[PDB]
């Protein structure tokens, strides 16, 4: 069931590339799953400060 | 100021409630043409969305 | 387009990582920023030229 | 000029100007076809590359833009199968923008 | 399906030029290229025959 | 020094005239061999990582 490789539960990314027009922001991530890992989508969000 | 303007009266302002909409509708672009979100598969770069 | 600050001389730019298929190459020129509208809005009110 | 010529230095210089400067993404610089031979390479190289480029340029006193295009193919098919409508696919080979 | 980053007004001035000539105006669509004297642009000091 | 001392702070730093700073890219700092154990572990040696 579980791993007792040491493993992070949660990962933050930041923009590897970002736009910030006069109407709307863009930003890039780079969404790296390693191997033996998976992820169900539903679990990410993004976290906007402002 | 004067004898008259004594007898001004006041109302409260309207009540104005403002913040992001239910689920934060609308702050993302979906089912725009013009500015379509990614996730792709890098390197083939074929959109999945 | 990239800004070039007043008597800047060294112009960097980096693409984030991405796929060349089917690519064809660069064209490049200057331009001034005044000489420049952004298409970016409606409206320009900092394009103060003709 | 003349006798009591000044000693003198040289400046050479030129313009070009309705131009946009041009580099082919092409194994020699030739236009072969207008997809290239290395466009297709990387189609067989199955694997994403980062760019940098750097350009040098000449000072000025105002605020100023490199403009760079990335070249590209750019291009719509189009579709009318019944009386009241049109159908169109876009495509932009590198530099994707969705359907 | 237009985007943010096509330039179409730069795309049909140099389309035009590559189809015609450009040095020859048109009324109708208002096709009359911008130009400059080259005598001003790159001075060519003859002196004067006087 | 001496009787008439004046009360005093210490300074401390070091020098290091002909070195460079190294970082091993092996998993207990260690050479083991000249090809490290993580530049051919699964990870690094399968994905492109940034």
């Amino acid at each position: 069931v579980t791993t007792d490789r040491s493993q992070r539960l949660t990962l933050r990314f930041v923009p590897v590339d970002r736009e910030d027009t006069t109407y709307s922001y863009k930003a890039r991530f780079t969404l790296a799953v390693g191997d033996n890992r998976v992820l169900d989508m539903a679990s990410t969000y993004f976290d906007i400060r402002g | 100021s004067s004898e008259t303007n004594l007898t001004q009266q006041s109302m409260p302002n309207r009540p104005n409630y403002i913040g992001f909409r239910d689920n934060f509708v609308g702050l993302m672009y979906y089912n725009s043409t013009g500015n379509m979100g990614v996730l792709a598969g890098q390197a083939s770069q074929l959109n999945a969305v | 387009l990239y800004p070039i600050p007043a008597k800047a001389t060294n112009v960097p730019i980096s693409i984030p990582s991405r796929n060349w298929a089917a690519f064809r190459g660069w064209s490049f020129t200057r331009l001034k920023t005044k000489e420049t509208p952004s298409l970016g809005s409606g409206f320009d009110p900092y394009f103060v030229y003709s | 000029i003349g006798q009591t010529a000044v000693p003198s230095v040289t400046q050479k210089k030129f313009l070009c100007d309705r131009v946009m400067w041009r580099i082919p993404f092409s194994s020699n610089f030739m236009s072969m076809g207008a997809l290239t031979d290395l466009g297709q390479n990387m189609l067989y190289a199955n694997s994403a590359h980062a760019l940098d480029m750097t350009f040098e340029v000449d000072p000025m006193d105002e605020p100023t833009l490199l403009y760079l295009l990335f070249e590209v193919f750019d291009v719509v098919r189009v579709h009318q199968p019944h009386r009241g409508v049109i159908e169109a696919v876009y495509l932009r080979t590198p530099f994707s923008a969705g359907n | 399906v237009d985007l943010q980053d096509r330039n179409t007004e730069l795309s049909y001035q140099l389309l035009l030029d590559s189809l015609g000539d450009r040095t020859r105006y048109f009324s109708m669509w208002n096709s009359a290229v911008d130009s400059y004297d080259p005598d001003v642009r790159i001075i060519e000091n003859h002196g004067v025959e006087d």
